[PDB]
């Protein structure tokens, strides 16, 4: 069994990957919406 | 686009860096963990860019220094993990790890870094003391996510912010020193503003903004939040929302606030939809798509392009005089990298009294680039945004390919709209009088042009039998020999001089070289009929040599009239171009 | 197509069934093995069908009977492994395992089975004794691969033959009892033979076979091995290779030998390229692709379809008389599931003296289905193989969509080729004399038709100004009210009776209902002018009521002439159809 | 670590999967070619 073996988590039936997919979508209606616990460069 | 994204996690012993990966894959905290995790990779259907992601762990007890240097060399983004209930880890972040990443790495390109803070459930008050020098020290740290795996606090957010370092970079757009945008993005966003504005007032109203949301982002916005967008850009800058809506300055302010608050994907989707790249230039397969041309075929523009060009002319003609000034012509080519039309174009196409390009001249110049070199026409329509403003697959849906020539002579029917005629004659015999009589100018308007700006091509519309077509004239200079591209035509117009007895030799000599043997209908015309005629020195008479070779009898032309010249020769030339099997006796 | 393929391996303890999976994933024999393997799955880029494959192992010591019943229920193909250096295993294959697969499974559908023989390196002489009853017992065992993992003897071949049980079935094609093909595949392969044969001789020569190899299989064959194919089909059957090449019987013999020697994929690629399915019927998205039609738009066939239909007519006209007999018309519709054209078509389009469909009638019927219902035309071109014989994306590349009507009245130019005219008139006034004068038949040819086979539609070509177009006439019956589809036209031909004084009431009444208010040019004609004229009972004169409403003056028509009737009304109707803004005074 | 975890062998750099890919291609020039050790239904 070597280290050339990819282990793949499936997408379907996952909550954290669904959260990743929903934050991954681009929409311009995030001009109001805050998010806690991250500070970026030039943050206001 | 990209191949793969490799995320590497480093840090101190006993920080719980393996516990974040195990809490990601198990969706719950495991209390007892192995000291290392395997290369758990995440599929391409979690991101709309469709790029896979590999997560790899490192532990000092199970690995070696050569292996650590190899995995740091084989990486794209590094996350450095510290524990907030400790002070040795924050010391070792600036002591070793940021030097050890930058030990072997050259100063030409650096990999971006993410700072991770764990064990935040143990502390009570969230604070940030010693990290703020380090962000002020190195320019490569961009995000400082604080997390906890026990409460599942931002565990599906850390790896997304690590992947966004690779897929959606902040490098070529934002300069953190002077705190404005780079000028390539400034020039790259003025061009998007002029394409989306469809009436040239200088503002974007509510109608064009929904078109912009539906093209770029999909599932467009609610009708209430757009006034909240307009309210915040009205608050933060004075010259933002006008009476109609957003101006250019409000658009650039909204995009730079989207840059400097961290939502990088909303402007990268906008610059990637309109055709740009990671280096902020226009790409191949957008400017140069693939179109196949069979031999002995011609290109034409269909009825969809002949509404887009008319809407461009009606957009950019502000004073409504049905003419384009050089100010409006400079306004037309501000979305272009270079000026495509020189001063030669004004002598080629039709014009008004002052010397400005009119409506039919603007259509006839676009029905000239497509006939000669089609790749320049698909390049020129890509700058104006043909595929964006009309929802189609590419720029190649505007050009249609007609029938072969030989099938059209076989079946005796033609469906074409553009016909090429070649003008072959002796120098100083008024050939340019013929090519400037199609455009409607007499000799008194012919005399006030410069020889430095001189044309060999002409094109104008000809109405025959109630139907509108295009006639193109090419002046072949005297060469004593002709190439293959000077044989390819539909009709020719052999002109002779009635003042020079020698001239009907040479054109008939050309009629004996390459043109009698092919089945091409041909016309002989007489020039400068206002002057006194002298008898030619050729052996056979010109009327007899014309009538021997099954030709229509020779016409007369002079350009010395006071008004516009008569369009009667060109109607006959178009009529012979459509029906080569119809002899003038058969009509 | 398919979701996933699950291969399940069963057998006795100590047969090395885990060692085959470990030798597949390790590419070398492991001497010490775990008692079970995990679900190692193989990606979709190993098969051109792009279907993933899951391999699952089972051991009796680590699993349970409920788990075994669940994995047997959740499967597609089962491989049963026996060891040749044992006799208990072959007994347990027929004792338990083939009963235990078939214990819960209903008799409607069975999963296919593969028999695996291991440990063949220990024995010396390869032999097969006890398996040959079992293949004669159950019809579900189809392949009997013998393998060895120590020599790597057919380890990459067993799982391919297990996957080919699911992806490329032998069920709907071959009947093992009577030993011929099923008749659905017999009818499914005669239609492929007639499309690929492009000159209707009955044979396939060397030119069409390379076209068949390039479409179906890709990278076509060497020029030497095709005579080896022809030699073996010449040897095994007498009526195979003709003078030109393969006949239909040799084609079917080659495909049934490809079936019964085991290469199932070579004929499944052939039946899947031409449009069929796993149930041997023609699929949606091949017969019915998607085409969008804007409102107030028309459909037309481009110049590519007008060569394919001409090549079909020149292929199926064997006696070269430029006419289609009902024998050749029956030969044309042998690739169709049902006969599309009834006896109504022969009275609609042009015909010869006997009553056979001619060249222009064959084109005009295809320029009638496309105008009315376009989905039937894209269905009818899919049976003949438009997408196969001309390499294009679908059947929807033959139909072009023209301009809107309102833009054509706005810009005063039309580029259309088909024009619809509506005939509104009183019953028993010779309307069918008008609609059968476009086809060139007089009254003596009008009298010898049956009333049971009667048409309301007519279409023929009209030459005006040297240009060929299509004119279509529709007979609207007397109804006292008209729907919306009886308003949509380009011109109408209101006909009155010179023998009946009442008739010019009703048509003018129709001209006051829905037709004066819209900008539609209209024509009034007089019928049966051979009979003696009587004065109409209307208040205003018909010439005065015609000349009041800016109309062209009324023509005369009779069909009582001995020769063909004059085509002068239809030229004027086509001329008014093209130029609605040109009044007859303006011409 | 549960049993809902797909383990994926990669295609590239494999010899047996390359053999699978080369026997997977359909070509009509296999009318001559034998193969050892398999018997099918109706085999000659
Ligand atoms: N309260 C709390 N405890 C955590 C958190 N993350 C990890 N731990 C605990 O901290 C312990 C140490 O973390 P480990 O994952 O074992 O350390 P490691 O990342 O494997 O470090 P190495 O030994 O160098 O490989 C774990 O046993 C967890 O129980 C967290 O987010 N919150
Ligand atoms: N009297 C008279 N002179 C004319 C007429 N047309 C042209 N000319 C003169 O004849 C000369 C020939 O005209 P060009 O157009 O220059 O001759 P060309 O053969 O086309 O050669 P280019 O110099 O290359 O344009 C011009 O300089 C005019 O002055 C005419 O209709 N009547
Ligand atoms: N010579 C030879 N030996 C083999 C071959 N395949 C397996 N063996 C040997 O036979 C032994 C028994 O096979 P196993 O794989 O351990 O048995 P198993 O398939 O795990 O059966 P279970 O215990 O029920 O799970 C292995 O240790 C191998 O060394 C083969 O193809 N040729
Ligand atoms: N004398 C004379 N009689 C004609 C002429 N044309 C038609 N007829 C007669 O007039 C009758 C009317 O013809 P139809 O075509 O049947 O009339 P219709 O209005 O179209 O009604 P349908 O019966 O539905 O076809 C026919 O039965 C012919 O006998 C003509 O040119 N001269
Ligand atoms: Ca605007
Ligand atoms: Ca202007
Ligand atoms: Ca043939
Ligand atoms: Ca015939
Ligand atoms: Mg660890
Ligand atoms: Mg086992």
């Amino acid at each position: 069994l070597p280290e050339k073996l990819q282990i793949v988590k499936p997408l379907e039936g996952s909550a954290t990957l669904h959260h990743w997919q929903q934050l991954a979508q681009p929409h311009l209606g995030g001009i109001l919406d805050p998010r806690p616990g991250v500070v970026t460069k030039g943050f206001r | 686009m990209k191949k793969d994204v490799r995320i590497l996690l480093v840090g101190e012993p006993r920080v719980g860096k393996t516990s974040l990966i195990m809490s990601l894959v198990s969706e719950e905290f495991p209390e007892e963990v192995p000291p290392r995790a395997e290369e758990i990779t995440i599929p391409a259907d979690v991101t709309p860019e469709r790029v896979p992601t590999h997560i790899v762990d490192y532990s000092e007890a199970e690995q070696s220094d050569e292996q650590l240097h190899q995995e740091i060399s084989q990486a794209n983004v590094i996350c450095i993990v510290y524990a907030v209930n400790n002070k040795h880890s924050i010391d070792k972040v600036t002591s070793r790890w940021i030097p050890l990443i930058n030990e072997r790495t050259d100063k030409d390109s650096r990999l971006p870094l993410i700072l991770v803070g764990n064990k935040s459930d143990l502390v009570e008050y969230s604070s940030m003391e010693t990290i703020l020098p380090i962000m002020n020290q190195y320019t490569e740290i961009e995000t400082c996510v604080e997390c906890s795996a026990k409460n599942l606090k931002n565990i599906s957010e850390l790896f997304y912010y690590a992947q966004k370092a690779v897929l959606h970079p902040t490098g070529p757009l934002y300069c953190p020193e002077e705190k404005e945008m780079k000028p390539a993005c400034i020039k790259a966003l003025t061009r998007i503003f002029k394409i989306s504005d469809q009436d040239n007032d200088g503002t974007l109203n509510d109608a064009e903004l929904n078109f912009f949301q539906r093209i770029c982002f999909n599932t467009p916005l609610a009708p209430q939040a757009l006034e909240d967008v307009k309210n915040v850009v009205r608050k933060h800058i004075s010259d933002g929302v006008a009476d109609s809506g957003l101006t250019l300055k409000g658009f650039l302010f909204l995009h730079t606030l989207f840059i400097q608050r961290g939502r990088h994907e909303t402007t990268w989707t906008v610059l990637r939809r309109f055709g740009y790249d990671d280096d902020l230039d226009l790409t191949p397969e957008y400017l140069f798509p693939l179109l196949k041309i069979p031999p002995d075929c011609t290109t034409e523009l269909n009825h969809h392009a002949y509404l887009f060009l008319q809407s461009t002319f009606d957009k950019h003609d502000l004073d409504r005089d049905c003419a384009l000034s050089p100010d409006e012509l400079k306004d037309l080519f501000k979305v272009f990298p270079y000026i495509p039309w020189g001063p030669d174009v004004n002598n080629t196409v039709c014009t008004n009294e002052r010397g400005w390009i009119t409506y039919q001249g603007f259509l006839s110049q676009w029905t000239l680039t497509t006939y000669l070199d089609v790749q320049r026409c698909l390049e020129y329509l890509g700058y104006l945004g043909y595929s964006i403003l009309t929802e189609q697959e590419s720029q190649a849906s505007a050009v249609t390919v007609t029938r072969d020539k030989k099938i059209d002579l076989q079946k005796k029917q033609t469906q074409r709209n553009v016909f090429r005629c070649n003008v072959i004659g002796v120098k100083n015999c008024g050939k340019s009088g013929v090519l400037q009589a199609l455009l409607g100018r007499n000799l008194m308007r012919q005399k006030k042009i410069r020889e430095d700006h001189k044309s060999y091509y002409a094109i104008n519309t000809v109405y025959v039998y109630g139907q509108e077509k295009y006639l193109l004239l090419h002046d072949i200079s005297e060469s004593e020999f002709l190439t293959e591209a000077e044989i390819i035509c539909d009709v020719v117009c052999l002109v002779y001089d009635v003042s020079n007895p020698k001239s009907f030799e040479y054109c008939a000599r050309i009629f004996k070289q390459h043109f009698m043997d092919s089945r091409i209908p041909c016309l002989i015309v007489a020039a400068k009929s206002d002057l006194h005629e002298v008898k030619q020195e050729y052996s056979i008479s010109p009327t007899d040599f014309c009538r021997k070779h099954k030709m229509p009898p020779p016409q007369a032309f002079t350009c010395n009239t006071a008004d516009a010249p008569s369009k009667d020769i060109f109607v006959k030339l178009t009529t012979m171009a459509m029906y080569p099997h119809v002899t003038q006796a058969d009509l």
